[PDB]
């Protein structure tokens, strides 16, 4: 996505369902979202 | 290319009392790497060490390295005169360096899929 | 390392036709390609040839499991 | 997926490679020979902030200043596509925010090939200019001088078929300017 | 403030950076079909720059 | 850059140990002493009166007026040679007897030449290692200071420690070489030094010939050195 892109897709709006199949930018954004949850779940054991 | 100076402390003769220190200087001349080798225990030469043999016998798949060197030393007296000596060292087996599998230094580089399969290697 | 003697799922004797099925299959694919180098025949294109009628000609039923295991089992003699 | 090892052991992508070290000396002696570069000892800080000259680093060190950083970076990018003057694995970054050019040829750079997209933006621009000339001068049909914009890659289905047939390689695609290697710096 | 020195080099280089967002809007100076839009700062200031040197907000 | 306002430089390397020197002294030892020239070494101009340049000269002018406990008597010093002399007074580990080597003339020149050549190679070595590259090392160090002050300025974000435009992946060859050499340091040349020490301690040197040089070289490289070097290299690869 270009610099200062204004489209909603550039910031993580996924127009596709899973059953339809994501594209590369949508897969990456979903990968970013999923990795956060793994990291917070890794802090689950240590912090408490 | 090492070059340093060390203070000498030999005090037996008068000629020893004429000296201040020794200027150490030396470098290495020719460096080469040969393929891994083995002895076979018969008081002979070094024979090729195949990777599976090193895996089974607990050896290391290392090839010897050959170095040559030049050692040139300086001698300093009390007045300020110097005595320079030189010495040449022929090719000399320093130590064995580990060899990566499948590389140029590996025996399974001239060996094809059939040849790798025949001796006890993974052909793929 | 071979096509199994029987289907893993139901136990039908798929092995008694395995050897023939291998050789026949190879010949069949050489008919559908037209004399190409073994590497110039892409792997993905050799698998798109329909083997349904060939397997039926072997006398094997239309069971999903038997044909799955007959078609997809890897032969070790072609990987070593 | 579990434990403290999450995000610690990364895996390369399918097309990612790691670059070796290129001949830095050849490119450096080419850059110092370039007339469009004022040498570092031949220009002063006052001069480079008055005219706003842009500084050119190679593999880390500053080796002069160019007038137009964008033009230099893109000319060396075009040379890199020919493969004879600049090595195809050369990273050519251009920081437009601080206006500097960086060349990199060292070890450890992740690279991947990317198919190059071309366009006809220059013909589009001249068509727009002549349409404007007819626009202000009084031609009521000025807009039939404008041309459509076209951007495309040069990768054709025949090239894909030949790659499957083994007659074309990646080095042959790079050699004729269809794909080029890009680093996270140049990306 | 901004638009003056905190981003002067970036703004002058914007019409040449290929990763910048273009806007389908005509240019007054060179009568070009497209302009380059940049949105700088936390106030999200929009500037339309052109390769000819055109700049909005009197630049 | 500190809360008080001092801008300091530390040169981590083998010879020195974490000494922090204010940002003017490094510039003054290299032949650039005038304050206007030095502020043009970081701000690159003295005739632009914008917010960035005004705040830059503000910070840098405030920086050069702090009294570091180590560089008090060398704060407003005017020339290079005695600054290098005090550098030798500080960093020379084998010199622990002051006010004595200063009674002679040769030692001052020897220390000055040594500290000139080391800092000619130990500061920004990628720019060169001879004296002709010292002047541009001044400019490049000034540019680094300028870039840091631009981040103090809140004009650009700091460096992203996770982006891969500033990462490298080295692998087997580079790490094997840098461990083959990091253990070459301890098990080869130090044994040679010690073997020559014990050859000089016993056998007269004016009576020493080539034959005994060969003897001592092949003795200092006996099985202990080869064993320790390779054992430490493998232990380094397997230890992590
Ligand atoms: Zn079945
Ligand atoms: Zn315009």
């Amino acid at each position: 996505y270009p610099r200062f892109a204004l489209e909603a897709q550039a910031y993580g709006f996924i127009c596709n369902s899973y059953i339809a199949g994501l594209t590369s930018p949508e897969f990456i954004f979903g990968e970013m979202n999923g990795r956060f949850d793994l990291i917070n779940k890794a802090l689950s054991t240590s912090s408490t | 290319n090492v070059d340093i100076t060390y203070k000498d402390q030999r005090d037996h003769t008068e000629i020893d009392k004429l000296r201040e220190s020794v200027q150490i200087q030396f470098n290495f001349t020719d460096v080469n790497i040969e393929r891994p080798q083995h002895r076979n225990y018969s008081q002979g030469n070094k024979i090729n060490l195949l990777p599976n043999k090193a895996r089974l016998c607990g050896l290391s798949y290392s090839g010897p390295v050959n170095l040559a060197a030049e050692v040139i030393l300086t001698a300093h007296y009390s007045n300020g005169r110097q005595e320079v000596k030189r010495a040449s060292i022929p090719p000399f087996q320093v130590s064995t360096f580990p060899i990566m599998r499948g590389s140029n230094r590996c025996h399974t580089h001239h060996l094809s899929k059939t040849a790798k399969k025949e001796i006890g290697e993974d052909p793929n | 390392m071979l096509i199994p003697v029987v289907c893993f799922t139901c136990g039908f004797p798929i092995g008694t036709y395995a050897a023939i099925f291998d050789k026949a299959r190879t010949e069949y694919i050489k008919t559908k390609m037209g004399g190409t180098l073994p590497q110039n025949i892409p792997l993905d294109a050799s698998l798109q040839i329909e083997l349904k009628d060939l397997i039926t000609a072997l006398g094997i039923p239309m069971r999903v499991c038997c044909r799955t295991h007959l078609i997809t089992t890897l032969d070790y003699r072609k990987y070593y | 997926d579990t434990g403290e090892k999450v995000g610690m052991s990364k895996q390369l992508a399918i097309t990612a490679n790691v670059c070796t070290a290129g001949e830095v000396l050849s490119l450096k002696q080419r850059l110092l020979s370039d007339p469009a570069i004022q040498q570092l000892a031949d220009v002063s800080n006052k001069d480079i902030v008055r005219k706003g000259l842009a500084r050119v680093f190679i593999n880390g060190e500053w080796i002069g200043c160019c007038t137009n950083a964008f033009e230099l970076a893109q000319r060396y990018r075009m040379l890199r596509r020919e493969g004879k003057v600049v090595h195809p694995h050369t990273t050519i970054y251009w920081d437009s925010m601080v206006d500097e050019v960086e060349f990199w040829l060292d070890v450890g750079r992740l690279t991947r090939p990317l198919l190059i997209v071309d366009n006809n933006i220059e013909k589009y621009n001249q068509a727009c200019y002549k349409a404007a000339e007819a626009r202000k001068k009084g031609d009521k049909d000025w807009e039939k001088h404008k041309i459509p914009f076209i951007q495309n890659t040069r990768f054709t289905p025949q090239m894909a078929k030949d790659i499957l047939a083994g007659t074309l390689t990646l080095e042959d695609l790079v050699a004729q300017g269809i794909c080029e290697f890009i680093t996270p710096e140049e990306a | 403030g901004e638009m003056e020195d905190k981003y002067k080099i970036f703004i002058k280089n914007a019409p040449f950076d290929p990763t910048n967002c273009q806007i389908k809007k005509d240019c007054p100076n060179c009568h070009l079909d497209y302009l380059t839009q940049i949105c700088i700062g936390s106030q999200k200031i929009i500037i339309l720059v052109c390769r000819c040197g055109y700049m909005s907000n009197r630049g | 850059y500190m809360t008080t306002g001092a801008i300091t430089i530390e040169i981590n390397s083998t010879k020195f140990s974490k000494l922090r020197i204010p940002w003017y002294l490094i510039f003054r030892m290299f032949g650039m002493t005038g304050d206007d020239s030095i502020i043009e070494q970081v701000v690159f101009d003295l005739e632009s009166n914008s917010l960035v340049n005004t705040f830059m000269i503000e910070i840098l002018e405030k920086s050069i007026h702090v009294l570091d406990p180590i560089f008090q008597p060398v704060q407003h010093e005017l020339n290079r040679e005695k600054i290098i002399q005090f550098l030798s007074e500080k960093v020379s580990k084998f010199v622990s007897n002051p006010s004595a080597y200063k009674s002679d003339e040769n030692a001052v020149q020897y220390l000055n030449e040594r500290q000139l050549t080391i800092l000619d190679k130990i500061l920004l070595p990628h720019m060169g290692q001879t004296a002709d590259t010292r002047v541009r090392k001044l400019r490049f160090l000034g540019l680094l200071i300028h870039k840091i002050l631009l981040v103090i300025m809140n004009v650009f974000p700091p460096t992203d420690r996770d982006s891969y435009r500033t990462k490298r992946v080295h692998g087997s060859g580079v790490s094997l070489a840098k461990a083959f050499k990091a253990i070459f340091n301890t098990s080869v040349i130090a044994p040679i030094i010690n073997g020559f020490k014990e050859l000089l301690k016993q056998t007269a040197f004016e009576e020493l010939t080539q034959r005994n040089i060969i003897e001592a070289f092949s003795a200092a490289l006996s099985k202990n050195t080869a064993s320790d070097l390779n054992r430490s290299m493998e232990q380094s690869i397997i230890s992590g």
